[PDB]
This record gives structure tokens, C-alpha cells and sequence, in this order.
């Protein structure tokens, strides 16, 4: 738990210099101390999006989601883990995916960001 | 440019 976030919060401080290695590394030190955190999965899944590994990323997505209906408590890492995946295939241009996955991701939190990505996408498909 | 995913 206490170690378990300084370990989550330097890899933060990685990702946000770019430093991916660092960050996945603190990342696994982290769930190995507490495993039923959806953050640090949804955490490595930001940073395989940044490298452009679209489809670990949803496959890490996927696993925080499986952890966090245990949890049960946890609507808005849910929510947050679906809207990720929803970017994922907005960055590949796969609209009518990122569409879908937004609208999972507001059904469990609705979020402003969220709405505005969602909006952007069905305004792009809308006039393909 | 490009936004940046969030970490929590
Ligand atoms: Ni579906």
C-alpha cells in the first residue's frame, strides 16, 4: 500500500519525461505489492499508448477492468480504463470502436474529456 | 502538440 504508491509515483514521474522502461519497471513493483490495483495496470496500458503499442495497451485495459469489477468499488478507474481503450482506436482511426468504448466508459463515470473525444469522433464519422 | 494519456 504506502510503498506500493512512492513505487507508482516514480514511474509516473518517468512517463512524464518519456522514460517508458523506468515507468513499467516501477509500474510492476507496484502491482506485485498490491495486485488488486486497477491504476497500475491502467498506468502501463498509458504508457504502451504512448509507444504506440495500441493493442497492449487495450489488452492491459482489459486486465485492470477484470480486477476492478472484484473491487467493486472502482466505476471511475473503470470508466477511465474504457475511455483509454476508446482512444486507442481513435488513434488508429477506428471510429465506430473508440465510439463504442466512450459510451461504456460515460455509462460508468460520466466525464467532460470524455464527452468532448466522443462528440469529436461520431462528428468525423458523421461525415465520412 | 499531441495530448498526453493520463496516468493516475
Ligand atoms: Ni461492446
Amino acid at each position: 500500500g504506502k510503498q506500493a504508491l512512492k513505487e507508482k509515483e516514480l514511474g509516473n514521474d518517468a512517463y512524464k519525461k518519456k522514460d517508458f522502461d523506468t515507468a513499467l519497471k516501477h509500474y510492476d513493483k507496484a502491482k506485485e505489492l498490491d495486485p488488486t490495483n486497477m491504476t497500475y495496470i491502467t498506468n502501463q496500458a498509458a504508457v504502451y499508448f504512448e509507444k504506440g503499442d495500441y493493442n497492449k495497451c487495450r489488452e492491459l485495459c482489459e486486465k485492470a477492468i477484470e480486477v476492478g469489477r472484484e473491487n467493486r468499488e472502482d466505476y471511475r478507474q473503470i470508466a477511465k480504463a474504457y475511455a483509454r481503450i476508446g482512444n486507442s482506436y481513435f488513434k488508429e482511426e477506428k471510429y465506430k470502436d473508440a465510439i463504442h468504448f466512450y459510451n461504456k466508459s460515460l455509462a460508468e463515470h460520466r466525464t467532460p474529456d470524455v464527452l468532448k473525444k466522443c462528440q469529436q469522433a461520431e462528428k468525423i464519422l458523421k461525415e465520412q | 502538440g499531441p495530448t498526453i494519456e493520463e496516468v493516475d
